[PDB]
């Protein structure tokens, strides 16, 4: 308690010795404070530095200890490289220390490593045995100098053919030896054979080469590998030429990385990098989404023996930021690559200039120090910097021309998917590759040209990699062959499509191409069941592509109508899921446009370049940490169920792709494990840029999953679980809806002029509540009545909520009209709904003989509180309350002065159950006002629960001008996006703490005026859909008079005298503001605007 | 100068009170303030939402605001 | 560029209508009209002045038709040196066009000065901070000093620039902004001397500048890349026929170009210049990086295919021919010969249909526009 008071306020004093211990081994710079205290504490344990290779190189997993002396590490795909020297380790010696030494010997251990590859296959040995004995880069550095030197050779003369056919024979063999192979050998041979065939293809094209000359120009274009044999330092002894120019290799250990496939595109790319990084400027790669580039640029990182290091650009990298990763790479040596840096603002793209300028120019002259934020730090002459960006896309800026002028720019528009899906199918084991990849590619195209013009298709890279990767875990149960390619396009591009696209596809499918589940399918069923949904078939074909989409896809879409199926689609399939595996599941459900962007992910307390961890980074780093276990063997799911906005968005791009870290600004690396799974909930994709889209697999809602009947029964069985009674309950109630008479009704109330237009398939909500509600109610007095009677008032109850749920947004002359048809739809034989039909204690009666004379005293009419009773009022505050004691939110819509605060007020005065917090929306109101709001109001009991701070009465919030809040640059509301979370979540998260607070005893009610007045805005269903929805028009003339008469009667109660004429000035009075309002209209002045408020 | 200045003024109108000038510990301080006041007047207030409710009271009757 | 034909043509106006004669009023009117499309009608020509502009009217040279005034009346130009140097200010602002940048002409004039720049970025506070104690520093010392993209910190500008302009012998400032910005303050701009930096309208005129800032086959590529370059960069301004788009080239695609033919020539000892690599690598990897339409790199192997075709004999232009050089000579000798070569060119009316290889009538219709813009504002600024 106190003592981790005491601890933190010394650990703010450390961080200025955090940074001049990061002076020591720069590699630090890629380390939080926090485990940067771990390492330096762990002086005689030595592990927990082992957890942090892969933070500090990327491609190191684990050291490997024997007895207090390093023997090797162990790369992240297992792969195990043996030190040459031990490195012995004393007590005495600092993390640092021997963390630099080993740094070392890894670079000689792999230089070994490569010697006696390279020596022992030049005399004969054959590529099929070394595999088993050296890692994977030193047997590629070996094959491709021997390969260099074997076609130069061949290159002296004319003859190539005898080089083909060998080199065909090897690749023959390693296909072979591929089948009886453990893993990591299987991975050795896989990546092997790709630099395999970029030989034969290489070889190939010079033996089509007519003359000299022609293969000449050839050669000049390839990547060729050199060996100088004078140099001593052996460190330096290999180079890599590619037209004129010469790259140096750095024997850095990089493991078994996917390898891409060798295409024109990828060469021309090394050519341009190569001619940018001659003269020790930058290079960078623009286009489209989905080409390869930051893919490209690593794997030129991997060929000259290093790890490029890639940061994942945004606007809260400021100047410092930026900077601050700069002096980390200049001090490492190593290669970044600032992937979207297009993101930036444009203020720090113009400031950064200076610092590249000056990182160019200081290694062109070869200097040894360079001051970048006022402190001169050592310049390694390795470094070099790395841009791909996006031009033309939605939330980034332009690079100015003084910062263009320091790259060298390459386009990388349109990348060759026919090499790579032939290669890739080629060295999977497909028979044949060729026609496979061909009727792959034009089926592509053939989609992206017919199929309708839908903003989210794109049929790119990503897409034919995601199906490739769909037919590995395949070729079992369906074997290596059409069948396997067409069922995995099957799993990997149908749910995207909408309803005449996928008979497109199912026609192209069976033009092209020729041509059991059980165990999920009642998983699922047993699912559904529990949650009381029904499986028919659109449900079932939703949830089960849902289901093959996420087997291999980490982060999905789920994209439709407000209300379709969303939530229950993903909640269902995660519930069958656990139960068909036995693991957890750990769910995680963010509104993200509730929250700040410094809230979801972190803020630097610039007072003190603190890092503070945001909501996703304090729940990934949780995950991360696993402190108790806990998270071994579950599956995690971070469902972010709010609009896509570009800038909210993006800044995960690298967590997304191949990459899978989270990179933050001060530098951190937190990987994301393969049981992390991220859900995007929405209901439209308009702003979203094909970035994201491309990257995460997307499930297409075209239409409701369900229908009203199976919605209605599902509502009915959930009502019924929060009450000898319910038998005969349950069956009356289930009766009374009988959907043949119900669907005229719905169907005939879509004529109706209905104001904050909703579905009528989202009503049913209400309805069915309501309805149960006012039911359960009058429980006391069902035990003593017949059967005609108890059907009577439940059939009466129902014909009102339904009035009042499918017509409550409508005028009286709707409600008045709709009436009638739902006593004509219910038979004629059933009690009759009127106007005002009401249940009195048991009778039935009417509202009119229910109005209260009343008599106002003289000083009365001064007082804010007083209502006159009349029809409208009495019904309106009676519904109201039904509608409130159903804990269901509820909206108030009119125009101005109609009355909605007095009959919310009016009803909840006389209540000893409920208290009012009068909240006022404006065009910019924030939640942090609405939060203050509560303060007076509220307690924080502990997870954490708010309250009420009374122990009997709710709380309710009278939230008038919810359409006055404007909107933001890409159409979303903060505040009413929080008041949806309140009402369906029932909670919200404590942005500064990262805590679920959970909502107990707090109602929300709203007031807005109609959408067609100035300023108003309209309003996302997803949050009307909550709520339901009153129309409260103007009082008639008759109904105006006959108020004000009774204001007058009481004025007048002063002035006896002239009692008799209370009547004529009630008229004029009424007359004068019936004119006013006809003659001086808001077309003449915008502030023109009468209401009853003057009267 | 700024749409806040108006949306301060918008609270104030529409309500009796600007919640957001009032929390934290200066809540407390205004709770001690209104107790004292409340003592001298001879009134016998001790629930919060008397206290508050009163000063809400007061700010209605005893501020005009013209633009 | 098009403010500069308006003012040469008006200025010659101006001065000629009141020297000369009213006959000579009414034919420079007519002439100014045909080229406006607003009246048509031969001039009743008679001077013998007039006559060169009357051929350039009817044979639809349009552009020189516009440079005529300029060209006969005023008899010298203005580069930023001669701005620099022949100014009493000690402020100077450098506009342009996004997509341009003008800061490396300023690092040649400060190299030619023998002075001390430094290129101060406007960005953020810690810029702003610095820029402030170097301009105090350099109001004592001495030095230049180069601040750049001023619009990213215009409240910045509008008072510590302000105030510090508002109120030593070898200190000047530069400052660099952008003319589709946002306006900067007139007050400020008023106290400094402004230039507006853009590229060499002409052809020759582009060759003669590239080739003023530089064993013989080091300098005979040299003299090649010029011309490519200066062709090239000539095809870019006809949107819809020389490219398919916007492209822009400068400074340093001509820098690596060149590194890249020194590394060659360097590397190759043999003098059998592989010009094929040499076309590949320019129309791809130097000047190709940023085409990413199909037809425009097209464009530019055709491009690179006439110029380096590595021939004894090259006709580079319908005009001149270039010989290759002998294996006798001087560095000194080959640099008089290219030299001479440049200056005894003289550019065709048509350079841009007959020197890119273009159709004459696509030309056209962008040369009349061009010329019709400047006759109308002229005309609309003479009847006040
Ligand atoms: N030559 C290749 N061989 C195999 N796979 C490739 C090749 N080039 C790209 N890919 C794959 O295609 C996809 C390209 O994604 P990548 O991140 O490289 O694109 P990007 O240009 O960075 O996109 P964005 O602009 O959205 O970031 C990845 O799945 C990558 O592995
Ligand atoms: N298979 C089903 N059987 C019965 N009712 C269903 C079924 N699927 C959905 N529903 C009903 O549909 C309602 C709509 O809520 P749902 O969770 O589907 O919203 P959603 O699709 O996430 O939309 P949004 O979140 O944008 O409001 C659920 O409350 C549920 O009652
Ligand atoms: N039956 C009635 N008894 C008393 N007053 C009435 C009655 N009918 C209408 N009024 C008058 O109508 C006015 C209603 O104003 P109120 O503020 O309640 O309207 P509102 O619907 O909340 O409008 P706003 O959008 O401005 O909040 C009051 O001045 C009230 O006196
Ligand atoms: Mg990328
Ligand atoms: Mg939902």
């Amino acid at each position: 308690k106190l003592t981790i008071d005491s601890l933190k306020m010394i650990k703010s004093s450390l961080s200025t010795f955090l940074e001049r211990q990061r002076r020591q081994f720069p590699r630090f710079y890629f380390l939080g404070n926090d485990d940067l205290l771990k390492i330096i504490g762990s002086g005689k344990h030595h592990d927990q530095v082992s957890k942090f290779m892969k933070k500090m190189f990327g491609s190191i997993e684990s050291i490997i200890f024997f007895e207090d002396s390093i023997t090797g590490v162990r790369s992240v795909e297992g792969e195990v490289l043996n030190l040459n020297e031990k490195i012995e380790l004393k007590d005495s010696i600092q993390a640092q220390e021997w963390l630099n030494i080993l740094d070392t010997e890894i670079k000689l251990s792999v230089f070994t490593q490569f010697r006696d590859c390279l020596g022992q296959l030049k005399d004969g040995t054959d590529i099929e045995v070394v595999v088993s004995k050296y890692i994977f880069q030193a047997i590629l550095l070996s094959a491709q100098v021997m390969w260099t030197e074997l076609v130069e050779k061949c290159l002296q003369t004319n003859e190539f053919s005898k080089y083909w056919k060998e080199v065909d024979m090897k690749i023959k063999g390693l296909l072979d030896k591929l089948n009886k192979s453990s893993d990591n050998v299987k991975k050795k041979i896989e990546a092997l054979l790709v630099e395999y065939l970029h030989f034969n293809n290489v070889i190939g094209q010079l033996k089509n080469c007519s003359t000299k000359e022609e293969a000449r120009l050839l050669w000049a274009k390839v990547q060729k590998f050199y060996q100088k044999n004078d140099t001593l330092d052996d460190l330096n002894s290999v180079f890599i030429s590619q037209s004129g120019y010469l790259l140096q290799y750095k024997f850095e250990y990089i493991g078994i990385p996917e390898r891409l496939i060798y295409t024109p595109l990828l060469l021309v790319g090394f050519a341009t990098l190569t001619d940018s990084l001659h003269q020790k400027y930058g290079g960078c790669f623009f286009g489209p989404a989905g080409t390869g580039k930051t893919e490209t640029v690593k794997a030129f990182g991997q060929n000259l023996g290093r790890v490029v290091v890639v940061f994942n650009c945004d606007d809260s990298f400021d100047y410092q930021v930026l900077s601050r990763l700069l002096v980390g790479i200049t001090q490492i040596g190593a290669w970044g690559c600032f992937d979207e840096f297009n993101r930036l603002d444009e203020k720090v793209l113009s400031a950064v200039s200076a610092n590249i300028q000056q990182i160019q120019n200081g290694l062109q002259v070869g200097k040894s120090h360079i001051t970048l934020l006022e402190e001169e730090t050592p310049l390694s002459p390795h470094t070099a910097v790395f841009i791909t960006l996006n031009p033309g896309y939605n939330g980034r800026s332009e690079l100015p021309e003084n910062l263009k002028k320091s790259f060298r720019e390459f386009s990388m528009k349109s990348p060759q998917s026919g090499t790579i899906a032939e290669m890739i199918l080629q060295i999977m084991g497909f028979e044949d590759s060729k026609s496979l990849a061909s009727k792959i590619v034009h089926f592509l195209e053939l989609l992206s040209s017919k199929c309708s013009s839908m903003n989210h298709y794109h049929f790119g890279l990503r897409t034919l990699k995601g199906v490739l990767r769909n037919c590995s875990p395949l070729v079992s149960e369906f074997g290596e062959g059409e069948k396997t390619v067409v069922e995995s396009l099957k799993r990997v591009i149908l749910p995207s499509l909408g309803d005449t696209d996928e008979l497109v596809f199912k026609d192209e499918l069976s033009k092209i191409f020729d041509s059991n589940s059980k165990a999920i399918v009642q998983c699922l069923k047993d699912a559904g069941q529990r949650s009381g949904f029904s499986m028919s078939e659109e449900f079932l074909k939703k949830c089960m592509q849902f289901y093959y989409m996420q087997k291999t896809q980490q982060a999905l879409i789920l994209v439709g109508k407000a209300g379709c199926g969303k939530t229950a689609t993903w909640k269902t399939v995660i519930d069958a899921m656990a139960i068909f595996d036995g693991h957890a599941n750990v769910v995680y459900v963010i509104d993200t446009k509730v929250l700040t962007k410094e809230s979801l992910y972190g803020s630097m307390l610039k007072a003190t370049l603190e890092w503070r961890d945001g909501l996703f980074t304090s729940i990934l780093r949780r995950v991360n940490d696993d402190i108790t276990g806990t998270f071994k063997n579950s599956r995690i799911w971070v469902v972010f169920d709010s609009d896509l906005d570009p800038e909210y968005v993006e800044a995960m791009n690298s967590v997304l792709d191949d990459n899978k870290i989270l990179t933050l600004p001060n530098g951190e690396r937190l990987p994301i494990p393969p049981n992390f799974r991220i859900l995007f909930e929405t209901d439209n994709l308009d702003h979203t840029t094909p970035a994201t889209i491309t990257r995460c697999g997307l499930l297409w809602f075209s239409t409701d999953v369900c229908s009203i009947s199976s919605k209605i029964d599902h509502l009915l069985n959930k009502s019924y679980e929060a009450l000898f009674e319910l038998d005969k309950l349950k069956d009356l109630i289930s009766d009374s809806f009988d959907m043949a008479s119900l669907t005229n009704i719905f169907t005939c109330s879509n004529d109706l002029v209905h104001i904050l237009g909703v579905r009528t398939f989202n009503k049913l909500e209400t309805a069915v509540q309501l309805a149960v509600h006012l039911i359960s109610s009058y429980r006391q007095w069902f035990q003593n009545l017949d059967d005609k009677s108890l059907k009577d008032v439940i059939t009466l109850l129902i014909k009102r909520s339904l009035l009042y749920a499918l017509a409550g947004d409508s005028t009286g002359e709707s409600q008045r009209a709709f009436i009638q048809t739902i006593n004509t739809y219910f038979g004629h034989d059933s009690q009759e709904l009127s106007d005002y039909s009401t249940i009195v204690i048991l009778s039935f009666s009417s509202f009119c003989s229910e109005i209260p004379s009343v008599s106002l005293e003289a000083h009365e009419v001064m007082r804010p509180d007083i209502v006159i009773p009349t029809i409208d009022t009495i019904k309106h505050e009676k519904i109201f309350y039904d509608l409130l004691n159903s804990k269901r939110g509820i909206i108030l819509c009119g125009p101005p002065g109609s009355g909605k605060t007095m009959i919310m007020n009016n009803a909840l005065r006389n209540s000893s159950l409920y208290d009012v917090v009068g909240i006022n929306f404006s065009k910019d109101t924030t939640t942090e006002h609405i939060l203050s709001a509560l303060h007076r109001h509220t307690n924080y009991v502990t997870g954490l629960t708010l309250l009420p701070k009374s122990d009997i009465k709710n709380l309710v919030l009278f939230c008038d001008q919810i359409n006055l809040p404007k909107l933001d640059k890409y159409g979303s509301q903060n505040v009413v996006l929080f008041l949806r979370q309140l009402m369906e979540k029932q909670g919200f998260w404590k942005t500064p703490e990262n805590k679920w607070v959970t909502i107990e005893r707090i109602h929300i009610v709203g007031a807005c005026n109609p959408p067609t007045d100035p300023g108003r805005i309209p309003m996302s269903e997803r949050f009307t859909r909550h709520a339901a929805i009153l129309y409260l028009g103007y009082p008639s003339g008759k109904s105006l008079s006959q108020i004000y008469e009774i204001y007058y009667k009481a004025i007048f109660k002063l002035v006896p005298e002239f009692r008799s004429y209370t009547e004529p000035f009630a008229r004029a009075s009424v007359h004068l503001y019936n004119e006013c309002k006809a003659r001086y209209s808001t077309g003449l002045q915008s502030h023109y605007l009468f209401s009853p408020r003057e009267l | 100068l700024e749409t806040a200045f108006l949306e301060r003024m918008n609270t104030l109108l529409a309500n009796a009170d600007i919640p957001d000038l009032f929390q934290g510990e200066e809540y407390d301080k205004l709770l001690n303030n209104l107790r004292n006041k409340t003592r001298s007047l001879g009134l016998l207030l001790d629930t919060e939402q008397e206290l508050y409710d009163w000063f809400v009271g007061e700010i209605a009757k005893n501020l005009h605001v013209v633009f | 560029k098009k403010f500069k034909m308006i003012m040469a043509m008006t200025m010659f106006c101006l001065y000629k209508f009141d020297i000369e004669s009213e006959q000579y009023k009414e034919a420079v009117l007519t002439m100014i009209g045909v080229l406006s499309e607003s009246s048509d009608g031969v001039p009743k020509l008679t001077n013998d002045d007039l006559r060169y502009l009357w051929d350039y009217v009817t044979t639809k040279s349009y552009i020189s038709a516009l440079n005529w005034f300029k060209n006969e009346f005023f008899v010298d130009e203005w580069n930023i040196a001669d701005v620099v140097a022949n100014s009493e200010n000690n402020y100077f602002t450098m506009a342009s066009e996004r997509d341009v940048d003008g800061t490396f002409k300023l690092i040649e004039l400060a190299k030619a000065s023998k002075e001390s720049l430094k290129i101060i970025p406007l960005g953020s506070i810690e810029n702003l901070n610095y820029a402030q104690e170097e301009i105090s520093k350099s109001k004592i010392e001495g030095g230049w000093i180069l601040l750049q993209n001023i619009q990213m910190s215009l409240s910045w500008v509008k008072t510590y620039l302000h105030k510090h302009v508002e109120e030593h012998e070898k200190f000047k400032m530069f400052m660099t902004c952008h003319l589709t910005g946002d306006k900067l303050p007139a007050p400020l701009l008023q106290r400094t001397d402004r230039v507006v930096y853009e590229d060499i309208p002409g052809i020759l005129d582009t060759v003669k500048d590239l080739w003023g800032s530089q064993g013989v086959w080091s300098v005979y590529c040299t003299f090649l890349l010029s011309w490519f370059h200066a062709l090239i960069t000539a095809r870019t301004r006809l949107v819809p026929h020389g490219f398919s788009k916007k492209y822009y080239f400068n400074d340093c695609d001509f820098q690596f170009a060149s590194v890249y033919l020194e590394n060659v020539l360097a590397t190759n000892s043999t003098n059998n210049i592989p010009w094929a690599q040499v076309r590949d690598h320019i129309a791809t990897i130097v000047y190709g990086g940023k085409i990413d339409e199909e037809k425009d790199l097209e464009v530019v192997a055709k491009l690179c295919a006439h110029v380096f075709c590595g021939s004894d004999n090259l006709q580079i232009v319908p005009g001149v021919r270039i010989p290759q050089p002998l294996l006798q000579q001087s560095e000194e000798e080959e640099r008089a010969r290219l030299t001479a070569i440049l200056s005894n060119t003289i550019e065709p009316a048509d350079s841009l249909s007959s020197w890119l290889q273009l159709p004459r009538e696509s030309i056209l219709d962008y040369e009349r526009l061009q010329a019709k813009e400047v006759a109308s504002s002229t005309e609309q600024l003479l009847q006040e």
